[PDB]
Formats: structure tokens, sequence, C-alpha cells
């Protein structure tokens, strides 16, 4: 639309379990704050998700 | 001044005394008066640990913190007390005793606190005065007044002091009818 700058931008909502959604809100299954907020952030591993 | 420690792994809040040694793993989180200075018979040790972990941090229970990130889940912590039990008076002196001149009035106090040398004290206020006068000699619990005269009337106050600093007192007013000589 006119009178509305010269730029269009949208919002992309990323899934929880990917790697792109790194944040600081993380408490593991024991109760200790961890660096990664996403549980098994698309590791596709066995040991990591275990 | 009860000193509290806290290990973040086992979630054990060891309430040590002022001269304790923090356990390997725990870290100093603060200090509080277990016999609260202002309201002495309203809060318990739990009511002092909660006020100490609210100002702490889940990330590391060593740095201070507040509401969004603090140790407020008061179900995982297990208070492990190693502080001497408060000096309490199990049996205090009677409010009033009243005999006649010549009778035998005995007063007894039982204390259950924490110390090896539980020393005692005794004072005496005449019923017109303002300052307490030291009762010389009697320094061991039961105080016996035999052949009590009229001049030995007023208010007696024991003072059970433990080893370091704690003291608890209790009074007992004594009356003696004096028949004419």
């Amino acid at each position: 639309p006119k009178n509305m700058g010269k730029t269009i931008k949208v919002y992309e909502y990323v899934p929880l379990l990917d790697d792109r959604n790194i944040n600081d809100q993380g408490i593991d299954a024991n109760g200790a704050h961890i660096v990664n907020g996403n549980l098994y952030g698309s590791s596709k591993d066995i040991g990591t998700i275990t | 001044e009860l000193k509290v420690a806290f290990n973040k792994d086992t979630y054990v809040a060891t309430v040590l005394d002022a001269s304790g040694s923090v356990p390997s793993g725990s870290v100093n989180v603060g200090t509080f008066f277990h016999p609260d200075e202002t309201y002495p018979d309203s809060y318990v040790i739990y009511h002092g640990v909660r006020e100490l972990l609210y100002k702490r941090s889940e990330v590391d229970p060593a740095q201070p913190g507040f509401w969004p990130e603090n140790i407020t889940n008061m179900q995982a912590v297990t208070i492990d007390n190693k502080a001497t039990a408060r000096l309490v008076l199990n049996t205090s002196l009677p409010r009033v005793v009243s005999t006649i001149e010549g009778g035998k009035v005995t007063l007894s106090v039982v204390a259950l606190g924490g110390k090896a040398p539980l020393k005692y004290k005794w004072e005496f206020r005449a019923p017109n005065a303002s300052t307490w006068t030291a009762v010389s000699g009697q320094t061991t619990a039961n105080l016996v007044l035999d052949n009590i005269d009229a001049d030995k009337a007023g208010e007696y106050k024991v003072t059970v002091t433990d080893a370091a600093g704690t003291s608890v007192d209790s009074t007992a007013l004594v009356a003696v009818g004096a028949y004419p000589p």
C-alpha cells in the first residue's frame, strides 16, 4: 500500500525441535538450567535424544 | 545468626550455626535469626530458609536473583538442621506463690536448649524498687528459700544462659503474710 514505506516484512515461526530456535529458557529433566532450550534440536541421533 | 548453606545438586539446605563449616559442595546463601528479633515465636527455620532462597538463582545458587529465576520450589529442598536447638524453658516459674513468714518457698526452672555449660542466674526486686539485685550464692536451677522473712518478698527472676550467648528468663512474684511480732 502507498503511504506505507517501501518495505514488506513477515514473521516466521520456527518449530520447537529444530536447531534454529536456540534460546535461554531451558531446564533439563533433572532441574538444572542448560544452554539449549530445544529438546534434542533435530539431532536425529540415539544417544543425544536419549 | 544461623548460617544456611545450599548444594544445588542434592537440594539440601544445611542450616549451620554461626561457626559451622559449609559442606563440600554447598555454598553460603545467607544468614537469619532463628529466634526472630521482633517476633520471636511466630516463624520457624523453614520460614527463614524460604526468605533466603527467594533471593537466589536457579542457574547457580551462589549469585543473587529474584522472581523469574529463583529457588521458590519449596518441596525439593530438604532442610538438614545442624544448628543447636533454641534455648526453651520447658517448665517456667509459677506466676505467683504465697506463704506465711516461716514457710518454705522453692522455685524450679527446667531448660532444654543447646550447650554443654548451661549456667544459671538469680535476681531479686523488692516490691517498691526499680533495679534487680543479684542473689548471691544460688546459681543452680532450684532456688530454695527456707524460713522466709517478710523482707525476702518481691519478684525473683532466673536467667538460663547457654554457652555462647542465648538467654531465657522467667519471673515469679513471692508474697508473705507477716503476723505481728
